[PDB]
């Protein structure tokens, strides 16, 4: 079967820079429709 | 580098705590912003009040002196404080000082060269005004995002140390808004929900799937020296995965990631905001004395009369088809003992 990535459940998101391992932002989306 | 792994370490401990608080809720905060503000504050601390913060930040003093650490922060602010063409990065530090107070020179100078802090004499006497002033500097620096940082202001507040970070970037492979549509988003094992799902097809992106942790790692790069790593744990794995959030398990993700063609990818289009009062979180992380009457902040003025009252933190994060906007601010409320 096709490799399918579907984010239909609470996921973690880590915005980090290329130029070094340091975490800029980091969120855990438990429910998108907050706003 | 090495002291970059500290910063990562401090991010995951802070996260682990924030979740203990309200696991059920979403999270969003910038770790870098917090670390810079308490490193900045640390510039004015001495003795134990100093050891603590410098240890609550996950630094290994056994191998690092306080000068090396402060230097780390200047090089880093220097390096990343620059918006490319397709990626905007902005970092700012400022110190709002009440008019009456004369602060040590060593402190005002170190603030300048090291953290690039801007000073502002303030009248913390008339709370109303002092407030707005700080809020403009933040919203100004965050291009209209952080708008309610400081909401109340002690008339006893001698000083405030602020930090903001703004991030605007685009996707290397952006979504087609024409293809964006509603789909189910599972809040839990059975409770589903309708949500605008953004979808892409036939992309070759850095993927990875490690079973020893039961989750999947996908990587989407922004047109810039920055990229977003989405971690997707399986149903009932979230707990286990947060348990393993360590500087090392991160190091692994980023090594094991190998390009691959994915047939279909689905990512919600979200926008989230969060306020935070970090006093209790800091206390758990061992940053205690600075909050106590045993506050040794003599590095600022020249006497043990200042102490920390509050450290709040606001962050916003929009994830849309075209790209990402993100932003946060940290402000330290410094009161007279
Ligand atoms: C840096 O912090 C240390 C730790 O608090 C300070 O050392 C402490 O200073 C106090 C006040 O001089 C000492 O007081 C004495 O304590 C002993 C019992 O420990 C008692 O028998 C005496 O009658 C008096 O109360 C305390 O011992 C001392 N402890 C340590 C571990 O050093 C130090 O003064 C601070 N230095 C700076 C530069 O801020
Ligand atoms: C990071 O970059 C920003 C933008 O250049 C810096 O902000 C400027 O700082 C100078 C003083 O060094 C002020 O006089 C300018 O008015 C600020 N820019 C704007 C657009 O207002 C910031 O100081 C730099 N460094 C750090 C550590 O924040």
């Amino acid at each position: 079967t096709r490799t399918i990535v579907r984010f239909n459940r609470p996921f973690l998101m880590i915005i980090v820079p290329t130029d070094t391992q340091n975490i800029f932002f980091m969120s855990k989306v438990t429910n998108p429709k907050q706003a | 580098l090495g002291l970059a792994s500290a910063n990562v370490d401090f991010a995951f401990s802070l996260y682990k705590q924030l979740v203990l608080k309200a696991p059920d809720k979403n999270v969003i905060f910038s770790p870098l912003s917090i670390s810079t503000a308490l490193a900045f504050l640390s510039l004015g601390a001495h003795n134990t009040t100093l050891t603590e913060i410098l240890k609550g930040l996950k630094f290994n003093l056994t191998e690092t002196s306080e000068a090396e650490i402060h230097q780390s922060f200047q090089h880093l602010l220097r390096t990343l404080n620059q918006s490319s063409d397709e990626l905007q990065l902005s970092m700012g530090n400022a110190m709002f000082v009440k008019e009456q107070l004369s602060l040590l020179d060593r402190f005002t100078e170190d603030a300048k060269r090291l953290y690039g802090s801007e000073a502002f004499a303030t009248d913390f006497q008339d709370s109303a005004a002092a407030k707005k002033l700080i809020n403009d500097y933040v919203k100004n620096g965050t291009r209209g995002k952080i708008t309610d940082l400081i909401k109340d202001l002690d008339s006893q507040t001698m000083m405030v140390l602020v930090n903001y970070i703004f991030f605007k970037a685009k996707w290397e492979m952006p979504f087609d808004p024409q293809d964006t549509h509603q789909s189910r988003f599972y809040l839990s094992k059975k409770k589903w929900v309708m949500v605008p799902m953004m979808s892409l097809h036939h992309l070759t992106i850095p993927y990875f799937r490690d079973e020893e942790l039961s989750c999947t790692v996908v990587e989407l790069k922004y047109t810039g020296n920055a990229s977003a790593l989405f971690i997707l744990p399986d149903q009932d794995k979230m707990e286990e995965v947060e348990a393993m959030l360590l500087p090392e398990t991160l190091k692994r993700w980023r090594d094991s990631l190998e390009f691959r063609e994915i047939g279909e990818l689905y990512l919600p289009k979200f926008s989230i905001s969060r306020d935070y009062n970090l006093n209790d979180i800091l206390l758990q992380l061992g940053i205690e004395e600075a909050f106590t009457s045993k506050a040794d902040l003599s590095g600022i003025t020249g006497a043990r009369n200042l102490a920390v009252s509050q450290v709040v933190h606001k962050a916003v994060l929009d994830v849309f088809e075209e790209g990402t906007e993100a932003s946060a601010a940290t402000a330290v409320k410094i009161t007279l003992l």
